[PDB]
């Protein structure tokens, strides 16, 4: 096969196994709008398809021409389609589709239509077995990728994967503790395994956290992170969660630390706890401190929050 | 008085730990290049000028709601989204659209209609429900007897019944995946077209609820980290079904208001992920969301004046960092004009210089007073009045 980048590439107008038949045209309308000046290559490749399309012709040269259309339009979805009967009415090899497939993302790995085709190959052989790893090789060149943690949630679900992936969290969380993609992942993990509920698997999360906070103060991730387990359960359902929060301000603290003290103050006067009025107080300036100073580009947030906390517990 | 080059504002520069990652690196770099971009009036001995090339920005769009450079082959399966993305700027900045482009668009996006219902991306193109959407939306934006007569109704809802997952998700179309997204797409069209049957939207809520995290955000699907894209479909989508309530919408205000970048002043899609001019419309489109819904259940803390983030800051972004001198916006200095950014970073400036809560109105615009733009709706991100025009039209149109 010719690759759409071979420098003796061909039109096909210009190839024998495809004079008997006549490319068609795109129909835009009688004068049209958000009309494309597609390149000679492009217009091509795509009125050949649209004949192929149009007969519903299942050959094997129209398989090979929907791999030209889709490097031209990866995101295509229509050829897709295209492409995917013709992998089934064909007998076509899937190994060697996942041979393909493999190859298309790691040249645009943020493309969608690319994914899923994937995840249609591995549905149909049934097959697993080298998923993880080439995942881990598209997160080891952009460790955020959407779609690529989507497809390693999938397969790890559907397939029952979950006995390593804290270890892989570990290892990319150590390379970028700023990965909010791997924190969630961690989430992920604990949640279909463990759970949050179980006494031990929390303290070891909570105490793991604040050690990220504690080597780096300023990383919102971690902080949305201890937030995001224990505001669930009630923030306050914590009591000395508090006073170590308060020990760790001295020299390291922030915009997220005070935050986080006023979420653990609206929780408290939410759920009847006691010297409400020191506490209230004690939270509406940091309010201010926050509109203020510390976070104003957040500072209508926070003057809303310290609105609201006082309309609901003011002594009225 | 700008709020972005007040010299305090240095005090807001990325407080890397000296302890460097791939992601304190890269928002490092952006704040250094958007500094450049504050600084450039003081070390150019001017006073800053923040005003939006309307002139530039009509240029581009009125050219390319007619030809595209080969340049724009890669979407060549979303001509429809071209439409919209245009269509939408334009209305934003106020200029018209003359009856024979209406005309044009509206005989393109019947090429693009199937026969079984919803939009293809292109003439012949197989439907699909993100085209499906922008064509509906198109429409909606010309709002011609001729531009709501291309929506064939009763195969829409056909349709969109095809795609209905039993969980309360959607197909994106017929084969594909689902995600919030779709869900959000879906109750657009069936909402502005009057489609809505009974059990059309059964368990949808209670599926996009599910999308939302220990973040507080909405996850492409459930167990996915919290993003703003999808964030703004997930609540969209809650808004027109009446269900905002089904999500926990404090950790959800939280969770926006903390995806505005301190320096920068414009919103990232992601914790821990760099600002992008697109997300003007993503994150803070869902502060008069969030509004609303916090509105509804007598809110009184609520100001009345101005959403819950920096619109002035807001502002300064797309004005000083995010406009192509050529004309149309962009996601950050350094980076390629593009319709798509073009049509977001002028909803959220929109979003951001007009506030509304009831009899309540409060403009702030930055920069000259031409910059004021025609206000966007914050569910389905066409003018008020476009929404209201086509809701009282297909209303007067039985539910097939
Ligand atoms: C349907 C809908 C309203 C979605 C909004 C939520 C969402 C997923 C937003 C992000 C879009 C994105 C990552 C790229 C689109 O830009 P692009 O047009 O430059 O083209 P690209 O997707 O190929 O990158
Ligand atoms: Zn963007």
């Amino acid at each position: 096969f010719l690759s759409l980048d071979s420098p003796t590439y061909v039109l096909y107008r210009d190839r024998a196994e495809w004079a008997d038949i006549d490319p068609v045209p795109q129909n835009d309308g009688p004068s049209p709008v958000v009309q494309i000046i597609y390149s000679e290559k492009f217009r091509d490749v795509y009125d050949y398809f649209r004949a192929v399309l149009q007969r519903d012709e299942r050959s094997e040269r129209a398989f090979k021409l929907t791999r030209d259309a889709i490097e031209l339009n990866a995101a295509n979805y229509t050829v897709w389609h295209f492409r995917r009967v013709l992998l089934r009415s064909l007998q076509k090899d899937l190994q060697e589709e996942m041979n393909y497939i493999i190859a298309i993302i790691e040249e645009q790995p943020k493309n969608y239509q690319v994914w899923h085709h994937r995840r249609v190959l591995v549905e149909w052989l049934k097959d697993p077995s080298q998923e993880l790893e080439f995942i881990a090789d598209i997160l080891n060149q952009d460790a955020k990728n959407y779609h690529a943690w989507q497809h390693r949630q999938w397969v790890i679900q559907e397939f029952r994967l979950w006995d390593n992936e804290l270890q892989y969290v570990d290892q990319l969380l150590k390379e970028d503790v700023r990965n909010n993609s791997v924190w969630n992942q961690r989430h992920f993990v604990i949640s279909n395994t463990t759970g949050y509920s179980d006494r031990a698997v929390l303290e070891r999360e909570v105490q793991y956290t604040l050690e990220m906070i504690k080597l780096v103060p300023h990383n919102e991730s971690a902080w949305n992170y201890l937030k995001g387990i224990l505001q669930d359960r009630g923030l306050s359902r914590y009591p000395n969660l508090l006073n170590q929060l308060l020990d760790l301000q001295p020299s390291h603290s922030s915009p997220y630390l005070i935050a986080f003290l006023v979420d653990i103050y609206e929780d408290m006067l939410e759920n009847q706890c006691d010297n409400k009025e020191d506490i209230l107080n004690k939270a509406l300036e940091l309010c201010e401190i926050l509109a203020k100073e510390k976070d104003t580009i957040r500072k209508e947030y926070w003057r809303y929050i310290g609105r609201s906390l006082q309309s609901k517990h003011s002594r009225e | 008085p700008l709020y972005s080059l007040r010299p305090e504002h240095a005090r807001e520069r990325l407080q890397d730990d000296s302890v460097e990652t791939v992601t304190s690196i890269e928002q490092a770099k952006v704040e250094e290049k958007i500094q450049e971009v504050f600084s450039s009036y003081k070390f150019n001995h001017l006073v800053p000028r923040l005003v939006l090339q309307r002139e530039k920005h009509f240029h581009y769009l009125k050219r390319g709601l007619r030809q595209l450079t080969d340049a724009y082959e890669c979407l060549d399966a979303s001509r429809p989204w071209l439409c919209y993305w245009i269509l939408h700027s334009l209305e934003l900045l106020d200029e018209p659209i003359p009856q024979i482009v209406a005309t044009d668009v509206c005989q393109f996006l019947e090429l693009c209609q199937s026969p079984d219902g919803g939009f293809g991306g292109g003439p012949g193109q197989y439907p699909h429900l993100a085209p499906t959407y922008a064509a509906v939306n198109a429409l909606c934006i010309i709002g011609t007897e001729e531009a709501y007569n291309v929506i064939n109704r009763e195969k829409l809802l056909q349709y969109l019944y095809s795609l209905k997952q039993p969980d309360g998700s959607f197909l994106m179309h017929v084969g594909g995946e689902v995600d919030v997204r779709s869900a959000y797409c879906a109750a657009s069209v069936a909402s502005l077209t009057n489609i809505i049957t009974p059990d059309l939207f059964e368990g949808t809520a209670e599926w996009i609820a599910r999308c939302q995290n220990w973040e507080g955000g909405i996850g492409g699907v459930p167990g996915m980290e919290a993003h703003g894209g999808y964030t703004f479909c997930g609540l969209a989508a809650l808004v027109i079904l009446k269900k905002e309530r089904s999500l926990n919408l404090k950790s959800l205000l939280q969770w926006v208001t903390s995806r505005q970048m301190r320096f920068e002043g414009g919103f990232q899609g992601r914790c821990n992920k760099l600002v992008d001019g697109c997300y003007s419309f993503w994150q803070a489109g869902l502060l008069p969301l969030l509004h609303r819904a916090l509105h509804a259940q007598g809110d009184p803390a609520l100001s009345m004046s101005h959403w819950m983030f920096h619109q002035q800051a807001l502002q300064e972004y797309i004005l000083m960092c995010c406009q192509c001198p050529a004309g149309g916006l962009l996601d950050k200095p350094g980076k390629s004009r593009d319709f798509y950014h073009t049509c977001y970073c002028l909803s959220g400036l929109s979003i951001a210089q007009h506030f509304g809560s009831g009899a309540m109105l409060h403009d702030v615009v930055m920069g000259v007073p031409e910059n004021v733009l025609q206000p966007t709706h914050p569910v389905y991100n066409i003018g008020p009045d476009k929404v209201i025009q086509a809701t009282t039209h297909f209303l007067q149109k039985p539910v097939p």
